[PDB]
C-alpha cells in the first residue's frame, strides 16, 4: 500500500494524546509559564472540565 | 484508563404564542351605541301608548 514514510500520505495523527520536553532532566520547555499546561504540549482532551 | 479515552465523553424559559391560529383586523366600527339608546326609546314608547289604552279607558 501507501509508504507514509516516503509517500507523505500520513494519518495517525489524531492518535496523539500530549508531549513533553525536558532539558537537563530539570528545564521543562518552553516552560516560562507560556501555555495553559505549562509543562506539556496537550494535543488532544478525553474530559474537558 | 485505555480503550473508550481515545474520543471524548432548569426551571422557566416563559413562551407565550403556542399551537393558535392566525389573526386579522379592519377600521369600519361602531354603530353600536346608538341602539342601545334605540331600544330603551322605544321601550318607552312602548309603555307610553300602553298608557294611551289606560287614559283613554279611564274617560
Amino acid at each position: 500500500g501507501s509508504i507514509p514514510y516516503l509517500d507523505g500520505t500520513f494519518y495517525l495523527n489524531h492518535t496523539f494524546k500530549k508531549v513533553s520536553i525536558m532539558f537537563d532532566s530539570s528545564v521543562s520547555w518552553p516552560g516560562n509559564d507560556r501555555l495553559l499546561t505549562p509543562n506539556e504540549f496537550e494535543i488532544k482532551r478525553s474530559v474537558d472540565g | 484508563a485505555a480503550a473508550a479515552m481515545t474520543a471524548t465523553r432548569m426551571p422557566s424559559s416563559g413562551s407565550s404564542p403556542s399551537v393558535p391560529s392566525s389573526i386579522i383586523a379592519e377600521e369600519k366600527l361602531l354603530a353600536l351605541l346608538a341602539e342601545l339608546e334605540a331600544l330603551s326609546r322605544q321601550l318607552a314608547a312602548l309603555t307610553q301608548q300602553v298608557s294611551e289604552l289606560r287614559e283613554q279607558q279611564q274617560q
